[PDB]
DNA sequence: TCTTATAAATAGTT
DNA sequence: AACTATTTATAAGA
């Protein structure tokens, strides 16, 4: 962008409408590459501030959800605390 | 673990 | 990177290993960062190749999907051929 | 809502 | 597993 942006809540309504249309596309396009280059099945659920629903899923979601929920084996989860301790671990 | 069976639940029923 | 990419599946399995691991990271750190400028909650699932689960969410993944399984509405779903399709309605 | 200057991500090398 | 040159994404303008 023109300008370093703060990862901090966008207070105008309007630009945060907007960035989140932009960034979900993006997202979405990053998820897209990711399940085609490395053969991945991918669903990701968004709730906006106004608790409306936006899903992606690579194929199909409803399988990828009960994939999950047959899941019972230690596996690796993050949150943003994780993304956010393994930033300030690496700067430079 | 409850949330888990929840989710199939509701899948499941569509 | 160095050279564009074709969105294909990566065959050598390091490279596709090697990609995956910086790929994945990429997109949490995209997600993060629009569930914080956007006020927004988001929840991951990825199964690799080796039908392996990676997960994310921004706060806590339980508090997303059961908000998930009280959704009883039409919203905006996206799958892989939406954005492909989406991909050439723009280009350059 | 487009366009583009600049920031951020990443493919290939080593 | 580092590094960086290049590609990609995107903030701010218009």
């Amino acid at each position: 962008g023109r300008k370093k942006i703060q990862i901090q809540r966008i207070t105008d309504e309007r630009n945060r409408q907007v960035t989140f249309t932009k960034r979900k596309f993006g997202l979405m396009k990053k998820a897209y590459e990711l399940s085609v280059l490395c053969d991945c099945e991918i669903a990701l659920i968004i709730f906006n501030h106004s608790n409306k629903l936006f899903q992606y899923a690579s194929t199909d979601m409803d399988k990828v959800l009960l994939k999950y929920t047959e899941y019972n084996e230690p596996h690796e989860s993050r949150t943003n605390a994780d993304i956010i301790e393994t930033l300030r671990k690496k700067g430079f | 673990g409850v949330v888990k069976q929840k989710l199939a639940e509701v899948i499941l029923k569509k």
